[PDB]
């Protein structure tokens, strides 16, 4: 059994002149998880395909 | 209460089964009957 | 892990860029250590 997650984020794409449109490309990122043998999770872990 | 024993172990088990070798460090400048130390880690995360 | 996320990246951009917690996994680390004693000196009234 797996679960999985997608990451919804916001940072300024800031320009040294400062800019109005910082938007477009951000470090989003998709997490994995799985649950062992007794139900407790470990491979928690950030493939982001 | 052996399964719960048994199983803790098993879930262990398998990440060191997959640890992978990063670097080696040859003898300085020498070679036959070297020691040649290793370092490795999980790649699942970069933790360990 | 958490630690290392309040780390590895910054918590701010802008004019000003940062605050990342420098001490953040040396200070983790003495608690890990810490935790061990409870347990095996309480393991050790569990064989009692």
């Amino acid at each position: 059994l797996y679960i999985s997650w997608f990451e919804v984020a916001e940072e300024k794409e800031t320009d040294s002149d400062g800019n109005i449109i910082v938007s477009g490309r951000y470090r989003t990122k998709i997490r994995l998880a799985h649950l062992g043998f007794d139900g407790v999770w470990s491979s928690g872990t950030t493939l982001r395909e | 209460v052996a399964q719960k024993a048994v199983l803790g172990y098993l879930n262990n088990f398998e990440e060191v089964s997959n640890l992978e070798i990063i670097a080696g460090y040859q003898d300085g400048i020498d070679i036959e009957n070297d020691k040649t130390y290793f370092v490795a880690r999980t790649r699942m995360q970069p933790y360990r | 892990t958490a630690a290392a996320a309040l780390d590895v990246i910054p918590n701010i951009y802008g004019l000003a860029v940062g605050g990342s917690h420098w001490g953040a996994p040396l200070n983790a680390a003495a608690e890990i250590i810490m935790i061990k004693y409870q347990a095996d000196s309480s393991k050790s009234e569990s064989l009692s």
